[PDB]
């Protein structure tokens, strides 16, 4: 049986569709359910690595995992981790398809450390975000750093110049404007569809970009609370996401445990 | 070094038997002293003791016994050694020369079993039938006294009964009945037994009886025409006979315990007792065929005594090993209260011996001990010529101080509580009678303490000058004189400890400094440590100390102070410290032998080899640089050396010496011409009161007493027909081994005193290796030669008999 | 430790109650060489007394104890000084009392429960060519030492040197005045010579077990000197330095020194990665076994874990929800715990199922994850 580097055991299959179909692992020392993402050596998407990296560059917070292995074990590289748990995806729609907004600044609470932590995750998703188990039961997780950009350059921190005519897919629902370089503002503005989320065909000419043209035809205001409708436009405007934070604190407490708990 | 020689300079003086009866003459009445490996036969005369023959065993005496089969003109002598040799003996005089037959010998150990705790008894019955051994816990050896017994063939028989306290023939019966004291989880009871020759069983007892003191330790049996036995117990006294019973305590009795009897008329009318403090006391029992009433008087005070025996004209012989042995006279009249005793003949016992020093080596050395314990220790001065100095209290420790003319001696002495929440002694000390007296500090039922006291003592006169005393709780353990650093002045050095009986382990000690100038004794500094210190040693000017488990080396400030330089830290405690050059020997009390350097340069301890073997030891010495001496389990003699032809060998001590001496030894200490082809010189002293000499010898000198004591083995006759190999085997529970690298030197003097066609057939065939170079046929004038050369090393015992 | 059995644990009954079950002893006689085979996989230090557990998965191992079951019944345990290449000096011998076979999975299981009888030293380890390993041993004594005045003692108090048995500080006062009463004829004094006293260092590490663990039985401990020495050096909380010291020492009185001394210097176990954070105190130790607060268990996947039961700790991580699966204690669920800093794995959380049992919540530690700490 498939033994990670002498110390786990891949018992089941957890989620797959993706670049690293995520395995259920088993300490045979300890008992500890742990979670594994594995990729070949010629797999066409190499994230494996990319991910643990940004992993590895996050080292700590409350929305972060710890690396518990990483390597490679002969043609199929691997990566363990802690088990992460449930999507906030799957169960959000898993429920029924306070609680939206509670977990909103939360999220915009882990941003503001991958920000500070000098890269950006460009991938935000319902997927991407895993309830903890156990401890971190109420604790938001966000993970699926493989397509997360990297701004780590030279002394501090410095955005990459941009550059126009660029093409997103990982953010198949939440591209929006995105020639403009993905960005701090592009990640909260992804944010805000999310919240927003709580005609197709094979080109992408349609698929994507009329969905985009869809998104950004009318302002915010009929699409939407207005005030936090037309914060999330002045968001996109971009430092200020801060002031967006207090703004969101104060929204929270001005409404007079989560779905599933 | 590798190759030792040992010979005794001071044979034992502490006595552990003595038997009456007739045994050189059925006219004549005789004293047999039992002291260790040494039998001496006395007859008695009116005027006192006449020594008549001495001998020496190959073995430490532990039973002796006087008995008279039918059909034999005089008495015959049981003997049984530690290593389990039995002999009987006959006294046998032909005009002028004197000589012991062995009638019949054998060895009796068995080779499975547990050595009993209370130790070995023996006993014969009154008929001369059968000799009863209690050697191992639940077995009872049974040695028929037939005529064609010479190999002395003995069977074994059940117990029941595991811890036995004490065993005796009764008698006045038909079978051979024996009465014992057993202790159960129950109690103690008293039980009988009948012993069948023909079918080697024990039968049931005449009597059976429970009622017996929970502190009941002697077993008395009385002859005709009472018969029974006589329980001695802490607090009462009493007497069995079947049906019979009687029972006495008398409050005269439960201050000390009864140690020892013996039996003064020969009906059983009449008994001796003698407790630990030195009191004597007789029993006296009344008669209508049978009995009526006991009576306790007391008689007086002698020595502590170990054995009693009544000499047949109210004269008693009290043998001490605590003390000196004491011969004294029953008076009918009395001076105080009823019946007193007189003193009339003192022998000397120098043990036990517990430390020494060596004095005036300028010109012959002399020794200096401390000897006795209680109200019986002393210090003995021997130059053999001995000089007593009664102190009336125990001595531990001694040193000598050459420029203020007077010895360091640390001493005790038991006090018992008082109401008031003081103390009060019991007798006067030489703690409480000194010139000048000095208290570190003044501080405030029936428990007795122990008060630890510093003496000076002049070298001339032998008075003491002043007296210190230490701290409550406060137990003095070392003691040095030594001149420290810088300083041209000499001072007294003491390490104490704190002890408190709810601690197991002392956390609290101090080291104290003294100066005794002008007639007076001044505390110049004393330092706080936070454990015992057991021992000190002076180490280039400093000191090194010994607190618990660690060693730590001291300097004397300018500003009077003690500075510590260097900490090395041991798994095991350093209750013993040697020290030649810049090497120190190590050990506990388990024979773990450990030798450290002084690094100079580093300012450090390192360590340069070990040896772990868990046996218990008394003593350690330093031989050289590469040899060490020290004292086993049983009574041995052990010596290590090391670097002998990687790390791993360097670093390991190996026996390179291993003897059986019989003595258990305290001091070592190094005597070079304390008496005036051999190297170096030690002595040592024991708890019988022997003191020995070791001396180091050389390879062709060790070969040729080597193979001068296997040819005098062959032709020198042995009291028992003992085995002289066997005699000086190691010897532990757990191993036999024969001994290596000593030269017994007794054994070689005795060439001396053989006839000369012994002396021919002895130094036959042997090529002497003498100093010219070519090895040639040697006569017995060479070897005389050279055994008069070895017996200067040491002075020359006087004689004996008259 | 109320309404719970501590008879439990010791039988091991999460490996099956259908054991085979052999009565017999094999004693190798003093200082002798012997070929002695060794298991591949233990890397523990075996206390004579101790038991062990094993699950054994490789044909090889199989092989062997399937050969060792029909002959004498005795394997080697190497206490490694260091596991890397495998050297070791010292060890203990093991005897098989409980065996059972099973063909689950399609593979052959050997369940074995075994335990340790005589120390010894290697002298020459030998690989063969099947995979193995056959070592020379030399069996090491046992010491047992007399009394010390047994080579002092006159022959007269020798008679009372037996003493009325125990009904105790005026009564350890009596005994030590009366035993050692002939310590004057030497130049020691009697507190010196009941350091070295096997009874006396018995009671002082009873006393001090009992003031820690006040539910220990007056009758849970042995009463020979030896076996109370090598249940305490089972028992107690130290690493694998201080294991091999115990296991080189040969008479029992040196081994209750030493047990005293760890004991004395205070200690607060750490963890081994950090050495900085404190998990548990020596306050807090508990023997919820008839064995003591420590012992050997095996898990599905036949690795050997040394477990503390503590009831409470610091700083620990739980990670996962309560199963009952494979529990060493029945009656409990456990949790594993991380440490709160390096994130390794410390022990076990266990929660009871039922209300009625006590205690509900404690901990369970390995000892390779634990060092203790010496001020
Ligand atoms: N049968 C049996 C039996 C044998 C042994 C034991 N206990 C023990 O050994 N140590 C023990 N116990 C309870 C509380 C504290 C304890 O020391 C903790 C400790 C000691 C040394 C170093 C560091 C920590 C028992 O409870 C039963
Ligand atoms: O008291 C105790 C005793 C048991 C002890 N376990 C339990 C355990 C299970 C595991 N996984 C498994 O078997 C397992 C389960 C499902 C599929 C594949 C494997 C691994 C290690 C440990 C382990 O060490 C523990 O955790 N606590
Ligand atoms: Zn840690």
């Amino acid at each position: 049986e498939f033994i990670v580097g002498g110390k786990y055991k891949l018992v089941r299959k957890i989620g797959s569709g993706s670049f690293g179909d995520i395995y259920l692992a088993i300490n045979i020392t300890n008992g500890e359910e742990v979670a594994v993402k594995l990729e070949s050596q010629k797999a066409r998407h190499p994230q494996l690595l990319y991910e643990s990296k940004l992993y590895k560059i996050l080292q700590g917070g409350v929305g972060i995992p710890h690396i518990r292995w990483y390597g490679q074990e002969k043609d199929y590289n691997v990566l363990v981790m802690d088990l992460l748990g449930p999507s906030l995806e799957d169960l959000f729609n898993f429920c029924s398809r306070k609680t939206v907004l509670m977990l909103a600044d939360q999220m915009i609470s882990r941003i503001e450390y991958v920000h500070t932590k000098n890269f950006i995750h460009r991938d935000i998703k319902p997927d991407n975000f895993l309830m903890g188990i156990g401890r971190h039961c109420n604790k938001l997780f966000l993970i699926d750093f493989g397509l997360a950009k990297k701004y780590r350059d030279n002394r501090t921190r410095q955005h990459i110049p941009y550059r126009e005519d660029k093409n997103l897919t990982g953010t198949a629902r939440y591209a929006s404007i995105n020639g403009i370089e993905q960005s701090r503002r592009d990640d909260m503005e992804s944010l805000g569809y999310v919240l927003m989320y709580f005609l197709k065909a094979a080109t992408k000419k349609q698929k994507y970009e009329k969905i985009s043209e869809k998104k950004m035809s009318t302002p915010v205001e009929v699409l939407c609370p207005a005030e936090f409708a037309m914060y999330l436009n002045y968001c996109r405007g971009l430092p200020d996401y801060m002031y967006l934070r207090q703004l969101f604190r104060i929204l929270f407490r001005t409404l007079n445990t989560f779905d599933w708990t | 070094m590798s190759y030792n020689y040992v010979v005794t300079a001071q044979k034992p003086t502490a006595v552990n038997g003595c038997v009456t009866g007739h045994f050189t003459s059925a006219e004549d009445l005789n004293l047999l002293i039992a002291k260790n490996t040494r039998l001496e036969i006395y007859v008695v005369t009116a005027e006192g003791l006449r020594p008549v023959k001495e001998v020496g065993m190959y073995g430490k005496i532990a039973v002796m016994e006087l008995f008279r089969p039918k059909g034999e003109s005089k008495d015959l002598l049981f003997i049984l050694t530690a290593k389990y040799n039995a002999c009987i003996l006959e006294y046998k005089q032909s005009g002028e020369s004197i000589d012991i037959i062995t009638r019949a010998h054998g060895n009796v150990q068995d080779r499975i079993g547990r050595p009993s705790e209370t130790g070995i008894i023996g006993i014969i019955d009154p008929e001369c039938r059968m000799i009863g051994l209690r050697l191992y816990d639940g077995l009872f050896k049974v040695i028929p006294l037939d005529r064609d017994n010479k190999e002395l063939k003995a069977f074994n028989i059940r117990l029941e009964e595991l811890h036995v306290i004490d065993v005796k023939f009764l008698y006045g019966c038909q079978a051979p009945t024996i009465c014992f004291v057993y202790q159960d989880p129950q109690g103690r009871h008293v039980k009988t037994y009948e012993v069948s020759l023909r079918e080697k069983e024990f039968n049931k007892g005449p009597w059976k009886q429970e009622n017996v003191e929970a502190e009941a330790s002697m077993v008395i049996a009385v002859p005709e025409p009472f018969g029974g036995a006589i329980i001695i117990g802490q607090e009462s006294i009493t007497y069995h006979n079947g049906d019979k019973y009687l029972a006495i305590a008398p409050p005269i009795i439960k201050q000390s315990t009864i140690v020892c009897h013996n039996r003064v008329d020969p009906n059983g009318s009449r008994y001796l007792l003698g407790d630990m403090e030195g009191r004597l006391f007789m029993l006296l029992l009344e008669k209508e065929v049978t009995l009526k009433d006991l009576r306790v008087e007391l008689l007086g005070e002698t020595s502590i005594a170990e054995c009693l025996t009544y000499l047949d004209n109210g004269v008693v012989f009290v043998g001490s090993r605590l003390g000196d042995s004491q011969l004294v006279k029953l008076n009918v009249d009395s001076n105080e209260q009823g019946s007193y005793v007189v003193a009339m003949e003192t022998f000397t016992n120098l043990g036990p011996i517990v430390d020494m020093c060596v004095v005036d080596l300028e010109r012959q050395g002399q020794l200096v001990t401390c000897s006795g314990a209680f109200k019986e220790g002393s210090l003995r001065i021997i130059r053999l010529h001995i000089r007593t100095v009664p102190l009336y209290e125990s001595p531990r420790k001694i040193c000598y101080q050459e420029v203020s003319q007077c010895f360091g001696v640390l001493s005790s002495r038991i006090e018992v509580q008082d109401t008031s929440g003081g103390t009060t002694a019991l007798r006067p000390s030489a703690s409480t009678q000194a010139l000048s007296s000095s208290v570190s500090s003044s501080k405030l039922f029936g428990e007795e303490v122990e008060v630890h006291n510093l003496l000076i003592i002049d070298q001339h006169t032998f008075e003491v000058l002043h007296a210190h005393q230490f701290l409550q709780n406060e137990y003095a353990l070392s003691l040095v004189s030594c001149k420290l650093g810088k300083d041209p002045n000499t001072y007294f050095i003491v390490g104490t400890a704190m002890v408190y009986p709810e601690e197991a382990e002392p956390k609290q000690g101090r080291i104290v400094v003294f100066q005794y100038s002008d007639g007076k004794l001044q505390t110049v500094a004393e330092k706080e440590v936070k454990g015992a210190v057991y021992s000190m040693v002076e180490f280039n000017g400093k000191l090194l100390a010994s607190i618990n488990s660690t060693v730590r080396l001291y300097e004397w400030t300018t500003e009077k102070e003690l500075r510590t330089e260097c900490n090395h830290y041991n798994n095991i405690m350093a209750l013993y410290l040697k020290t030649k050059g810049d090497f120190i020997l190590v050990g506990d009390l388990m024979r773990s032998v450990l030798l450290l350097a002084y690094k100079p340069m580093e300012g450090n301890f390192e360590e340069i080899a070990r040896d772990f073997n868990p046996n218990w030891m008394s003593a350690v010495e330093i031989l050289d640089d590469d040899n060490f001496l020290g004292a086993e389990n049983a009574f041995n003699l052990f010596v290590c050396q090391k670097d002998s032809a990687t790390d791993e060998e360097r670093q390991h001590l190996q026996e390179v010496g291993l003897f059986h001496l019989g003595e258990f030894v305290n001091v070592f200490c190094h005597g070079s011409l304390v008496m005036q082809p051999t190297q170096g010189s030690v002595l040592f002293g024991t708890v019988n009161g022997m003191i020995g000499l070791v001396t180091s010898l050389s390879e062709s000198w060790y070969n040729l007493l080597l193979d001068m004591q296997n040819r005098l083995n062959k032709v020198i006759k042995s009291v028992g027909k003992i085995e002289h190999s066997f005699w000086r085997s190691f010897h532990t529970e757990r191993k036999t081994e024969p001994a290596t690298g000593f030269i017994d030197g007794d054994l070689i003097e005795s060439f001396l005193d053989i006839s000369r066609p012994k002396m021919q057939e002895v130094v036959a065939n042997l090529q002497y290796d003498d100093g010219s170079g070519m090895k040639r046929e040697a006569t017995a004038d060479d070897l005389i030669k050279v055994v008069e050369e070895l017996t200067r090393i040491h002075w020359s015992h006087p004689q004996f008999e008259k | 430790i109320i309404n719970f059995d501590t008879s439990l644990p010791t039988s091991h009954t999460y490996l099956g109650a259908d054991m085979e079950e052999f009565h017999g002893r094999t004693l190798h006689d003093d200082d002798s060489c012997q070929v002695i085979p060794v298991l591949p996989q233990v890397m523990m230090i075996l206390i004579p007394g101790q038991t062990l557990p094993l699950q054994l998965f490789h044909p090889q191992e199989v092989s062997m104890v399937r050969n060792l079951i029909q002959k004498d019944r005795t394997f080697a345990v190497l206490a490694y000084s260091n596991v890397q290449e495998r050297e070791a000096q010292f060890g203990t011998t093991a005897e098989i009392y409980a065996y059972r076979e099973e063909q689950d999975f399609g593979i052959e299981i050997v369940k074995v429960k075994a335990i340790g009888r005589q120390r010894f030293k290697v002298l020459e380890l030998r690989t063969q060519s099947d995979g193995i390993q056959q070592a020379k041993v030399q069996i090491l004594p046992e010491c047992v030492l007399p009394s010390t005045m047994s080579a002092v003692q006159l022959e007269s108090l020798n008679k009372c040197q037996i003493f009325p048995s125990k009904p105790s500080y005026k009564w350890w006062q009596k005994y030590q005045k009366r035993k050692f009463h002939c310590a004057n004829l030497t130049s020691w004094p009697r507190w010196l010579y009941s350091l070295y006293d096997a009874e006396t260092l018995m009671d002082r590490i009873k006393k001090q077990l009992r003031e820690w663990d006040e539910n220990l039985k007056d009758d849970s401990l042995p009463s020979n000197p030896i076996d109370f020495s090598y249940r305490v050096a089972a028992c107690l909380p130290i690493d694998d330095v201080l294991r091999i010291q115990l296991l080189k020492i040969g008479s029992a009185i040196q081994r209750l020194r030493c047990e005293l001394d760890i004991m004395n210097k205070c200690t607060s176990l750490c963890c081994k990665q950090c050495q900085e954070t404190e998990i548990t105190t020596k306050n807090e130790i508990f023997s919820l076994s008839l064995c003591g607060p420590m012992a050997a268990y095996v898990n599905p996947h036949g690795y050997v874990h040394e477990t503390l039961t503590v009831y409470k700790a610091c700083n620990l991580n739980l990670i996962g929800r309560p199963s009952t699966e494979h529990s060493w204690f029945p009656g409990y669920a456990w949790t594993v715990a991380q440490c709160k800093i390096c994130a390794s794995h410390i022990g076990w959380k266990f929660t009871a199922t039922k209300k009625d049992m006590s205690p509900q919540k404690f901990w369970g530690l390995t000892r390779s994850a634990l060092l203790p700490t010496i001020p």
